[PDB]
């Protein structure tokens, strides 16, 4: 009732998984992913012109 | 009727009792059949068999052995077959008795 | 201020303004833990035959 993957993380991919356990019927599921921005823990230097 | 031939839809884990069992029987009158079956190793869900005339009478089959061998007495007949008793998920719950 | 961040950006990511956006980058996948429902599958008589 709870089950596990990785997928390709580039957007761009349907993923899928087709999992049901006994008794459940065959669970299919398509997920699909889009933007993940990055944007690290950044500090700010100087603040320069003329 | 005769040739029973017992499709036993799910094998679970499990709970109360529930699980799949047909019954194909070639019979010409369908109606009030011969239920409670001839195996203590699996308890049956039901008791009573609605017959379908040549049909797979379905039927409720509950047992937690997970090498289960289903043995019924489908009223004509006996009626043989296994599948394994797949465990299930949880862990505590109401009640089952196989 | 040459050539740009995400212009030459490799690890084919969207890079751009405030918001730093570095997105649908050619690097990781998705790891995942699906807590599925009871709902999610059919029956087991409930199937069609």
């Amino acid at each position: 009732y709870e089950h596990t993957a990785t997928i390709p993380n580039v957007v761009g991919f349907p993923y899928k998984a087709h999992i049901e356990r006994n008794g459940f019927s065959p669970m299919t599921l398509q997920l699909e992913v889009v933007e993940t921005s990055w944007e690290p823990t950044l500090n700010l230097e100087y603040i320069t012109c003329e | 009727v005769t040739d029973l031939s017992c499709q036993v839809v799910v094998c679970t884990h499990s709970s109360d009792f529930g699980g799949v069992a047909t019954l194909s029987y070639k019979t010409d009158k369908p109606g009030k059949c011969a239920v409670h079956s001839h195996s203590n190793v699996a308890t049956l869900q039901e008791a009573t068999v609605d017959v379908k005339e040549d049909g797979k009478v379905t039927v409720h089959f509950s047992t937690a052995s997970a090498s289960p061998a289903f043995k019924v007495s489908v009223c004509d007949a006996k009626t043989t077959c296994t599948a394994a008793c797949e465990p299930p998920k949880d862990h505590i719950v109401p009640y089952g008795a196989s | 201020k040459g050539s740009s961040l995400n212009t030459k950006a490799p690890f084919g990511c969207k890079i751009k303004t405030n918001p730093v956006r570095a997105m649908d980058c050619a690097v990781g996948s998705i790891p995942v833990s699906m807590d599925i429902p009871d709902s999610a599958f059919t029956r087991v008589v409930d199937a069609p035959a």
